[PDB]
RNA sequence: UUUUGGAAGGUCUUGGUAGGAACGGGUGGAUCUUAUAAUUUUUGAUUUAU
RNA sequence: UAAGAUAUCAGAGGAAAGUCCUCUGAUCAAACAUGCGCUUCCAAUAGUAGAAGGACGUUAAGCAUUUAUCAUUGAACUAGUUCAUUGAAGUCAUUGAUGCAAACUCCUUGGUCACACACGGCGCGGAAGGCGUG
């Protein structure tokens, strides 16, 4: 079994990649590569801010947010839309996926089914 | 030459107390007798003890896992 | 001469204790069983970093090392 | 070994292993407590999982604690339906 | 795959590199292998705060390596042609 | 897959950076497809040359995920 | 700016310059030539581009202007262990009718130089 | 299997070392010599023919130039051309391969030179070079007095061809 | 260059001239040394697990798992599978269809072709002997032929030799089609 | 009388205009699955944290 | 490095279980065509312009800041400071580096198209997508 065969099955739904780093990414999910290279849309990628009294947030992360040249320069929050952003897997901590759609229906793989059935 | 798992397996046989070295992260080198070794590097230690980096507890039989392995030395 | 891979063999059932190298954290309890990559499952654990845990699994990275 | 033989193999270490703490508490509905290596831990239902340790969850609740200086604060925050990539987890703990 | 291919297309030129650790290396690359890892000769070592040396010959694992600057000339070496029409092997 | 030429540099005094900050010269005897590497008369290079510097052991074998660089002080 | 199609894929887009990004906070923005199974990359004319300790406060939230310093370094391979994500930044000098010409010509052109080879090694 | 794309040939035994066979082989090698010898040319020799986008041209400038009168233009013939770009092409070949080292031969009987202008012997090439007489061992007891019948004038200072007919005619002081 | 230690002569190696050195910049990320992922994880505590009730009492009864039951459904009616089965090998000694003489001079014909008769049957296999009976099969459904045949001879070393030259020849023809022949098994 | 489909003629518009089909191979490259979650890329030592 | 494979699903058929193979549906993908009052963009000459991007260009030693080794021994000294000697390492820079801002110059790009100087579309293209049929 992979689990990315899982995620394979669920094109064209709104998702939020949530990274390593701490960024998040809002967008429209294309092909999922069988190394978890999600590739998005129409996204949306930003740092939450801990509160705490102004705890500094993630150093690398908000060099990498105005690197991406989709940040506006009146956001006055920390955030950056922009069209496609394919991103390499490992970085993928969680994938939030929407309260629509039933597992019962994709969470049946295919190869799984397709063993006990030739057998 | 003298390959490396050669020259691990010339310290399981021989009885030598060896020092170890851990990722630098830690802060602990870890000493006593390699008794045994695994393809992987990963190896069982006979009388171990912890010294943080001469006060540091005795362990007993310690197998120590291959990603936290930086030296080894007699 | 005990080879790492029988020497879990000889640790079933039996009160281990396994580091995780992050914060000094022993896990004291009693073995279940093993895999081929050396990932864990016990029982009646305690956690020393304290409390007293139900049945744990530990995954593989995370070890630094296995102790009776 | 033959790709008929993996399988066997596959279903024994799910069912008779380590991972068979996730497997059981998959079938029974029991829910678990999982430690990420971000030092935050979410208090979850599994709906599958696999060799990896991913695995896919449903009524999720993280629970993440942060410092600055001493300033201590407790934050929750709710997600419905969740995708866990594996390699974040260390421990995987059954609820009783 | 190219990437890599293209690092034994320049043997012997002058590259650099750039380790992991923050250090950028510039000497005459000798070897490679398909690792991504080299051996060079000649070089100028420039550590991570700045501080620059010489040293004669130098060996990286290819897994601290985060880019290779390469000759401009190899831009259009014949590993970039898209449509190339290979002949009929000889048999074996 | 392939072992790393290193055939040319054994029994030569030999300068390598383990992991971050540490230096290590010896006299290298011995590698494998892993870059894991053992070498004789070692000694931890720092700071201050004659002071800080002491010897490790007779024996002494680094594994290959601690090596960044590898240079070869000799001809 | 540029609106890139909605499905495709690294292997599509070659010629545009992207801008690739990596761990340490360090864009890398140039024309793509290869990629790779692991996802390693070879840019064309890259630039490097750091936002500096001093300037990054500026960035914490509150027109803002950075002083982003960079520097040339034409024709890389990146390796891939270090790639974070990547971003679409120009479309290529050639049109998308004349990124066909140009391979019916060269498809061409190859078949030709095979077929003059042989007959060139087959009767001398 | 296995190819080198610049021969357009299969290896006939694949092994390891028949490919280090062929990669350093006497034939490759002047292929691959040859091959970017023809990519160097072709980037400049095929200039940049640049695309004209044309304004609609003034009323007001259209008078100011119409009084200003028309200039004439030269075209050569076409054997008159193909000749002309025989030359200029063999002129940017020439200032290639210029080099100007005075300086050396200016520093030839002093008390460093073989250290430092030899080139096998320096010590910053001077290992690389070895690999692929005038030795270092020379001091300043061998040739004590240069001027012994043994130096040469030094070389005049060269010229253009073109304007070769700008030179004073006569010179000031008689010569032998 | 000067020396240029490469397989070119020296017009191609001064061709390939390299860029000027990089220029030096400050870094901004972390050494080195000092990376390392977040240290100090504080364990599933008791604390937790004395927080576990209020997620407890929240979702008290989990969401049922319909996609187990997709394999649930697929192992169960394998198992039933087999009662099928076990209902057919508690029914040879009764068939009445099998129970004429001897096992051993019983040859067992199959692949016969559906339109086969007893007559081309009888034919073929009186090639190797007096015949003391035949019997194509037929599905006691619906009399489609099975396809098999049970062929009983006056002696057991016809009944060999009929098995002998008549399956391992490839199978004999008869009509358009390749038979085999086994004895009884049964 | 209308809608749906098929055949022909007329008119407008747009593309192509020298290669195409079948068949054959101990043929090339792409992708996909598994060996492969065990130091050299993708199953975590870069949110600087006690 | 190797082995295997070349869309998935469902139904009918040929050699109780499964495999192999074939035509019929659904879904998926690619290429090619082809449409949408589909979306966005395509620069003065009735003028000496201007838009996007640069400059690893100048003004400019701008202006405003902060930086230039450690150990050992003696003298004086307040109750730290200077001078001289001995050892250790030592990117270059201080016309620097770091922050702030402007002006000027120069480079690459394009339909610099056709019709009109006329009180919230339905000119002929090209570029970039989205969407739909075949």
């Amino acid at each position: 079994m992979k689990l990315v065969n899982f995620l394979k099955k669920l094109r064209n739904e709104q998702v939020t990649i949530e990274l390593k780093n701490g960024t998040t990414v809002w967008g429209t999910l294309q092909s999922v590569s069988p190394q978890m290279n999600a590739i998005l849309t129409d996204v949306k990628l930003t740092l939450p801010q801990p509160r705490l009294n102004k705890l500094n947030s993630n150093g690398i992360a908000m060099a990498s947010l105005y690197l991406t040249g989709g940040q506006q320069p009146t956001a006055s929050d920390n955030i950056a839309s922009l069209q496609y952003i394919n991103i390499r897997g490992n970085t993928i901590r969680q994938i939030i996926l929407p309260d629509s759609l039933n597992l019962d229906s994709l969470l049946v793989d295919q190869k799984q089914l397709n063993s006990l059935r030739r057998s | 030459m003298v390959p490396p798992i050669n020259c691990i397996f010339n310290f399981l046989q021989q009885q030598t107390p060896v020092t170890i070295w851990l990722f630098e992260q830690i802060g602990i080198r870890i000493k006593g007798k390699i008794v045994g070794f695994d393809e992987f590097m990963n190896v069982v230690i006979d009388e171990a003890v912890e010294i943080p980096v001469e006060k540091g507890t005795p362990l007993g039989k310690i197998l120590l896992k291959g990603d936290n392995i930086t030296l080894i030395t007699s | 001469p005990v080879n790492p891979k029988p020497f879990l063999k000889g640790l079933v059932n039996h009160r281990v204790g396994v580091k995780l190298k992050f914060n000094s954290t022993e896990y004291r309890g009693t073995l279940v069983s093993t895999d081929n990559y050396f990932n864990l499952q016990l029982n009646e654990a305690e956690e020393f970093v304290h409390g007293t845990l139900g049945e744990i699994f530990i995954r593989c990275n995370n070890v630094l090392y296995i102790r009776e | 070994l033959s790709r008929a033989e993996l399988e066997e193999l596959e279903e024994f270490e799910f069912k008779h292993g380590p991972m068979s703490l996730i497997n059981d508490a998959m079938v029974t509905r029991t829910p678990v407590i999982i430690s990420l290596r971000n030092n935050h831990k979410i208090i979850a239902r599994v709906k599958a999982f696999d060799r990896h340790c991913n695995m896919v969850l449903e009524n999720v609740k993280e629970l993440w604690t942060e410092k600055k200086g001493k300033n201590v604060i407790n934050r929750e925050r709710f997600i419905s339906k969740l995708f866990l990539r594996g390699d974040s987890v260390i421990v995987v703990l059954k609820t009783p | 795959g190219i990437p890599v291919k293209l690092l034994n297309e320049a043997q012997g030129h002058i590259v650099s590199l750039e380790l992991t650790t923050g250090a950028t290396y510039r000497g005459k690359l000798v070897e490679s292998e398909d690792s991504m890892n080299v051996q060079l000769r000649d070089v100028i070592a420039t550590e991570p705060q700045g501080a620059v040396t010489h040293m004669d010959q130098i060996f990286v694992r290819g897994s601290q390596i985060k880019f290779i600057v390469v000759p401009d000339l190899l831009k259009n070496a014949p590993l970039f042609k898209k449509n190339s029409s290979r002949p009929m092997p000889p048999i074996r | 897959v392939s072992t790393p030429e290193l055939k040319k540099y054994m029994d030569k005094k030999i300068l390598l950076n383990i992991n971050g900050s540490r230096k290590v010269a010896g006299i290298l005897r011995g590698y494998d497809i892993f870059l894991n590497v053992v070498l004789d008369d070692a000694m931890e290079i720092n700071g201050e040359d004659p002071a800080n510097n002491h010897q490790l052991g007779l024996q002494t074998v680094i594994r290959g995920n601690s090596i960044i660089s590898l240079e070869a002080l000799d001809a | 700016k540029i609106q890139v199609a909605h499905s495709s894929r690294l292997a599509n887009l070659i010629d545009y310059k992207l801008r690739v990004l990596t761990q340490d906070g360090r864009v890398y923005i140039g024309q793509l030539m290869a990629f790779d199974k692991h996802m390693n990359l070879v840019l064309n004319e890259c630039i490097e581009e750091r936002v500096p300790k001093t300037q990054l406060d500026k960035l914490r939230p509150r027109t803002l202007n950075i002083k982003v310093e960079k520097r040339v370094l034409g024709l890389t391979i990146l390796r891939g262990e270090q790639i974070l994500s990547t971003v679409v930044e120009d479309k290529p000098l050639l049109s998308k009718k004349e990124r066909l010409v140009r391979d019916k010509k060269e498809k061409k052109q190859a078949q030709k130089q095979t077929k003059l080879r042989k007959e060139k090694e087959k009767k001398p | 299997r296995y190819y080198c794309e610049y021969c357009h040939s299969y290896l006939t035994h694949d092994t390891l070392s028949v490919r280090k066979s062929h990669l350093v082989g006497k034939n490759h090698l002047r292929i691959t010599a040859d091959y970017y010898r023809n990519k160097a040319r072709d980037i400049i020799n095929k200039h940049n023919h640049k695309r004209r986008h044309i304004g609609k041209r003034g009323r007001k400038e259209r008078e100011n130039s119409s009084q200003n009168e028309t200039l004439k233009v030269t075209c050569l013939s076409n054997k008159e051309k193909r000749h002309i770009m025989h030359v200029k092409k063999m002129n940017q070949k020439e200032l290639a391969q210029t080099s100007i080292d005075t300086l050396k031969l200016l520093y030839d009987g002093s008390p460093g030179y073989s250290k430092v202008f030899v080139d096998a012997n320096r010590f910053d090439i001077g290992d690389l070079v070895k690999a692929s007489s005038r030795s270092r061992d020379e001091t300043c007891e061998s040739n004590p007095f240069p001027r012994l019948n043994n130096p040469k004038k030094l070389e005049p200072p060269k010229i253009l061809s073109q304007w070769s007919n700008t030179i004073p005619k006569t010179s000031i002081f008689y010569s032998v | 260059m000067n020396y240029n230690l490469s397989k070119y002569p020296d017009d191609v190696s001064r061709l390939f001239k390299p860029r000027p050195p990089l220029s030096y910049k400050r870094p901004t990320d972390y050494p080195y040394a000092k990376r390392q992922t977040n240290p100090n994880i504080t364990g599933v505590a008791n604390l937790l697990s004395t927080s576990l009730k209020h997620y407890m009492e929240e979702f008290p009864e989990g969401s049922p798992n319909n996609h187990l039951q997709r394999y649930e459904d697929i192992k169960l009616s394998k198992i039933k599978n087999a009662q099928l089965l076990d209902r057919r090998l508690q029914n040879p000694n009764v068939d009445p269809h099998i129970k004429d003489t001897d096992p051993y001079r019983t040859i067992f014909i199959g692949r016969l072709p559906y339109d086969l008769d007893e007559i081309e049957l009888q034919k073929y296999f009186v090639k190797f002997g007096e015949i003391e009976k035949i019997r194509i099969v037929k599905d006691k459904i619906t009399q489609k032929s099975k396809g098999y045949a049970f062929i009983v001879f006056k002696d057991p070393i016809s009944s060999k030799m009929a098995f002998k030259e008549i399956g391992v020849h490839r199978g004999i023809q008869i009509k358009d089609r390749i038979c085999i022949v086994d004895i009884e098994r049964g």
